[PDB]
RNA sequence: CAUCCAAGGAAGGCAGCAGGCGCGCAAAUUACCCAAUCCUAAUUCAGGGAGGUAGUGACAAUAAAUAACGAUACAGGGCCCAUUCGGGUCUUGUAAUUGGAAUGAGUACAAUGUAAAUACCUUAACGAGGAACAACUGGAGGGCAAGUCUGGUGCCAGCAGCCG
């Protein structure tokens, strides 16, 4: 008596983006939510498409238990899916990885750095170290 | 005498009254529940239906 | 018929004399002059702090035999001296002589209320905390 | 800098705040129906000011005015939608007529009561304040939920709720297995 | 009005976002991030304390928990009449009696949410008996709803917006 039901609202077609836009409505009593990666699996079987072009987000499962509403997208291929989408539905979806990035006030930190030397800081290096050599 | 003590004295009435500790009670029902209380208590029960309500009325 | 113009085009001296009549109210006067701000121990301010330079008694009118509990307060924003009421029984020992006190309006419109003569200000806090949380031994005087 | 959304008030509290045949008239209205304060027969009468000002408003203008035919019908639909203005009274003068007690009786708190699903008025409103009553498969935990004509007949106890059909629930499930394990 | 100073010199502009001193009755975290709105640039990609997200926040504003229902003992009204009765025949309250339910406020597997996280919506497993999971703030002479009850002080202490 689980029996997640799956419906695919106001789909519109969009080779401008090569994709299929839909809202995603999903019918599940005695249960909490679809755990969005069952619900890609579930539109990727239901749409003729690899589990990786399709993508779900936006999901609010509505007051009360049952009813649940989000977006969906189905790409063409995986590769307009890859170039398409942005980056964090790329490491949700396990297809890319997080970019190892410094913290935001550690970059502006070595920005402001980078602004104090005008150009390459190779010259002023060995200039210091001579420098207090004396 | 005629008086007690240091008549202009602050907090006088306070410091000599004496203490009664508060009485403990059952919980009074509070929001809705007071609501029907009340209702209950004056629409339904009418107790002293001769002159006023008479909300309480001192024994006597 | 009556004293003042009903002409179509009388309004000039309807308003004008509107505006010269306005000025026989209190209140319309007291906020045109700005006497609030100049004149007043608080310029347009419901609360001031000050600091308590002594600790005095007032009696009461005819009517009412009695000495109320006052203080006298030296504002802090300006500099001004006003005597302050301490309002409920045990109170006055709880302000110390030269602790930070926050009064407050007595509730007259700035004038003497009751049977307390040349008072208009009641007390609030003293010392950060109120008089009402140490009245009923909810909060404690910090002693600093 | 962002467009603010703009909230506003929804009662106004009488300017005699304190008269003896008004209070007993207000105990009787929160008795009657559950009330939980005197804000929600304020609530209701400041709905009612507001509906009795437009139709006054729509009254002055002339008969046969645009702007008296679109809104005053607009308004006796809606009224006649949530089901306080009855179907005979249509007439934009009876609704100056209404009373707060009409949209009082409009309230998800009564419709349950007068179902019979809930046997009193305060049953009513725990039940609803338990999430128990569904309004077309969707709860309401809302006692003014204003119960349209439309929908009054899909009013039932939620699948979800015991009562509707499932587990029992805390002191249930604790007691049984209890007595299974005893 | 200030800062470093090797006393020769050098460098200043928060009424930007944070935060600090002061002032005053009076007003927030040196937080996350370009996800969203957009903007700039050579221009998708870089950048944006613009902005959004959270932190504090009883400024204001909306909806709304703090119990609900029985079975018993003390009762009251419509009563079959009125042999005193009285069954309570018909109901409605009061009792530290007494039972079974329902549920969140909290915790918390998860999943949703989100740039990532909180939080909300959903939901496992726990989570109500004095349901101590305990609602306060003011007032009870009049204006103005509610006491000429008990004790204390006796024109003191104090109350009182006004009359008192
Ligand atoms: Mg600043
Ligand atoms: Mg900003
Ligand atoms: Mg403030
Ligand atoms: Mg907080
Ligand atoms: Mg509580
Ligand atoms: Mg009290
Ligand atoms: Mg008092
Ligand atoms: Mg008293
Ligand atoms: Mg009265």
């Amino acid at each position: 008596s689980d029996a997640i039901t799956i419906r695919t609202r106001k789909v519109i077609s969009n080779p401008l983006l090569a994709r299929k836009q839909f809202v995603v409505d999903v019918l599940h009593p005695n249960r909490a939510n679809v755990s969005k990666d069952e619900l890609r699996e579930k539109l990727a079987e239901a749409y003729k498409a690899e589990k990786d072009a399709v993508s779900v987000f936006g999901f609010r499962t509505q007051y009360g238990g049952g009813k649940s509403t989000g977006f969906g997208l189905v790409y063409n291929s995986v590769a307009d899916a890859k170039k398409f989408e942005p980056a964090y539905r790329l490491v949700r979806y396990g297809l890319a990885e997080k970019v190892e990035k410094a913290s935001r006030q550690q970059r502006k930190q070595r920005k402001n750095r980078g602004k104090k030397i005008f150009g390459t800081g190779k010259s002023i290096a060995k200039k210091a170290a001579r420098r207090n050599a004396d | 005498g005629k008086v007690h003590g240091s008549l202009a004295r602050a907090g006088k009435v306070k410091s000599q009254t004496p203490k009664v500790e508060k009485q403990e009670k059952p919980k009074q029902p509070k929001g809705r529940a007071y609501k029907r209380l009340l209702y209950t208590r004056r629409f339904v029960n009418v107790t002293l239906t001769n002159g006023k309500r008479k909300m309480n009325p001192s024994p006597s | 018929g009556k004293g003042k113009p009903r002409g179509l085009n009388s309004a000039r001296k309807l308003r004008v004399h509107r505006r010269n009549n306005r000025w026989a109210e209190t209140t319309y006067k007291k906020r045109l002059l700005g006497t609030a701000f100049k004149s007043s121990p608080f310029g347009g301010s419901s609360h001031a702090k000050g600091i308590v330079l002594e600790k005095i008694g007032i009696e009461s009118k005819q009517p009412n035999s009695a000495i109320r509990k006052c203080v006298r307060v030296q504002l802090i924003k300006n500099g001004k001296k006003v005597t302050a009421f301490v309002p409920n029984d045990g109170c006055l020992n709880f302000v110390d002589e030269n602790d930070e006190v926050l009064l407050a309006g007595f509730g007259r419109k700035g004038k003497a209320k009751g049977d307390i003569p040349g008072v208009r200000f009641k007390v609030v806090k003293v010392s950060g905390v109120s008089l009402l949380a140490l009245w009923k031994e909810k909060k404690e005087k910090p002693r600093s | 800098p962002r467009a603010p959304r703009t909230y506003s008030k929804t009662y106004s509290t009488p300017k005699r705040p304190y008269e003896s045949a008004r209070l007993d008239a207000e105990l009787k209205l929160a008795g009657e129906y559950g009330l939980k304060n005197k804000r929600e027969i304020y609530r209701i009468s400041f709905q009612l000011s507001k509906i009795r000002r437009a139709a006054r408003d729509l009254l002055t203008r002339d008969e046969k005015d645009p702007k008296r035919l679109f809104e005053g019908n607009a308004l006796i639909r809606r009224l006649v939608r949530i089901g306080v203005l009855s179907e005979d009274k249509k007439k934009l003068d009876y609704v100056l007529a209404l009373k707060v007690e009409d949209f009082l009786e409009r309230r998800l708190q009564t419709q349950v009561y007068k179902l019979g699903l809930a046997k009193s008025v305060h049953h009513a409103r725990v039940l609803i304040s338990q999430r128990h009553i569904a309004v077309g498969k969707q709860i309401v935990n809302i006692p003014s939920f204003m119960v349209r004509l439309e929908s009054e007949k899909h009013i039932d106890f939620a699948r979800t709720s015991p009562f509707g059909g499932a587990r029992p629930g805390r002191v249930a499930r604790k007691r049984a297995a209890a007595a299974g394990g005893e």
